[PDB]
């Protein structure tokens, strides 16, 4: 499992100066989705 | 460790509609399917139907024209609606967890059972 | 997203450029189940007209 | 529209004496995957039915070692190696394999 935190004020797209508040759902939310790909970076080479 | 709380109409007049609800306290509705089983000892345990998260259902064909099932996922509720109730529908109505065929093909976590009487 | 056909692909822009993203498309798929196991209620507060 | 019937209506057994419940189906209980499915439940007087044995002979963890079973197609049996007072109640032979599921009438195991 991945422990998860919940957040309501979202600084969408880093548009600093504006933010969205997400009102709460009625309750008991469960969802599922498909993982189809990953965004990865490689550690850059060090000065070794 | 799945729990169930159930309640509903335990007394109906003939030709009325039965409404029974079970609350699920641990999971979603596609982890296992929920089904309704009615005890009426001459027939043992009679299957009424089962319903999944997606609203997919399988009904006992003899009740196809009388029974409706639905799931309210936000309230974690399994709901059975049976129209035109008769004396033959008197019995104990259980919500049961249905495991996958390939896993166990078995019925567990039975609720205590709603006691439903149909009478004048 | 769409799934990789046949097998996994990497598709980086430049592997020798350390400041780059690697966009990996996976074969088949992985299913993830997310829950917020809390039963809430709603309030509505009149804050301004 | 498969009919499941249990052979005994009841079976008084003294304590420590073995007992068995045979049952069967009007149609072989063989699924599309080639497996045979049936299940056994037991109900106590103030309790809902509960599972004891799944598929034909598989034990649930926590089941007493006293319980076992076997069978195929249309002819199945639940067995108790020694019947204890705690094993008293209604045993049900459940169809398992097809959607319009039925079960037998309930066999009452009693102490003789
Ligand atoms: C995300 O993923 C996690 C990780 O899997 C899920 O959490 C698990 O949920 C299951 C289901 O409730 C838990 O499984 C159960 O564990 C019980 C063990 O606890 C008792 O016994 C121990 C001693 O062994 C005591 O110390 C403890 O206090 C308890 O008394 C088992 O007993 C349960 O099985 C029983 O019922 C079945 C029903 O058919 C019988 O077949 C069994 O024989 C037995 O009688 C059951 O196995 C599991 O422990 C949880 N894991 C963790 C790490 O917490 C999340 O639910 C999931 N979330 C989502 C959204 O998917
Ligand atoms: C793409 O990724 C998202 C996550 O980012 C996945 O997660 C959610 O998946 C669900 C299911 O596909 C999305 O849709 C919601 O389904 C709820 C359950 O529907 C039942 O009832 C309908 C009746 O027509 C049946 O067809 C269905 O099979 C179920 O039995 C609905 O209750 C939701 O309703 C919305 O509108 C009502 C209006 O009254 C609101 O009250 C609800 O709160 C809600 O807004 C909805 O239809 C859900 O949208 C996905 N989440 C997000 C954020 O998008 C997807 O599954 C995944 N898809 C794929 C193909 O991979
Ligand atoms: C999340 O919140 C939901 C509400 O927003 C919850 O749903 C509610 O659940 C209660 C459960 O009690 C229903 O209240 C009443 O329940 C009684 C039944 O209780 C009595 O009888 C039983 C035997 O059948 C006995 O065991 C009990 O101890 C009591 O003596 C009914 O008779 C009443 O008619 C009524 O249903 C609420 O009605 C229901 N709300 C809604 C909108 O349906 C939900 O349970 C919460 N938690 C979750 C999903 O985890
Ligand atoms: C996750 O992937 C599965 C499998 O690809 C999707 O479900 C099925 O997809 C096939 C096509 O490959 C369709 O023919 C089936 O009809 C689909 N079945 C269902 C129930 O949708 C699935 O939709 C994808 N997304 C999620 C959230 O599960």
């Amino acid at each position: 499992t991945l422990p998860c935190r919940i957040k309501q004020i979202i600084n969408m797209w880093q548009k600093v100066g504006k933010a969205m508040y997400a009102p709460p759902i009625r309750g008991q939310i469960r969802c599922s989705s498909n993982i189809t790909g990953l965004l990865l970076t490689r550690d850059g080479g060090s000065n070794e | 460790q799945v729990q169930l709380q159930q309640w509903g109409g335990g007394l109906l007049k003939p030709s009325q509609t039965l409404s029974l609800t079970c609350a699920v306290y641990r999971w979603t509705f596609n982890d296992h399917y929920w089904s309704w089983v009615r005890q009426s000892p001459g027939k043992g345990l009679e299957w009424i139907g089962e319903i999944s998260w997606g609203g997919a259902t399988n009904y006992n064909p003899s009740l196809k024209s009388r029974v409706t099932m639905s799931v309210d996922t936000s309230m974690s509720h399994v709901s059975l609606k049976m129209t035109s109730v008769t004396a033959a529908d008197t019995g104990v109505y259980y919500c049961v967890r249905v495991g996958p065929g390939p896993h166990m093909a078995a019925l567990d976590y039975w609720g205590h059972g709603s006691r439903v009487l149909v009478s004048s | 997203g769409s799934l990789a056909e046949k097998e996994v692909v990497i598709r980086s822009q430049n592997f020798t450029n350390n400041a780059k993203v690697i966009i990996v498309q996976l074969n088949e798929s992985v299913v993830i189940n997310c829950t917020r196991p809390n039963n809430n209620t709603r309030k509505s507060i009149h804050i301004a007209p | 529209d498969i009919v499941m019937t249990q052979t005994p209506l009841s079976s008084p057994v003294t304590l420590g004496q073995p007992a068995s419940i045979s049952c069967g189906s009007s149609q072989s209980l063989v699924h599309s995957d080639g497996n045979t499915y049936l299940s056994w439940l037991q109900q106590r007087p103030g309790q809902p039915p509960r599972l004891l044995i799944y598929k034909i002979s598989n034990r649930i963890s926590g089941l007493p070692d006293r319980f076992s079973g076997s069978g195929a197609e249309t002819n199945f049996t639940l067995k108790i190696s020694r019947v204890e007072a705690e094993d008293v109640g209604l045993y049900y032979c459940v169809q398992g394999t097809q959607f319009p599921w039925t079960s037998g009438q309930g066999t009452k195991v009693e102490i003789k």
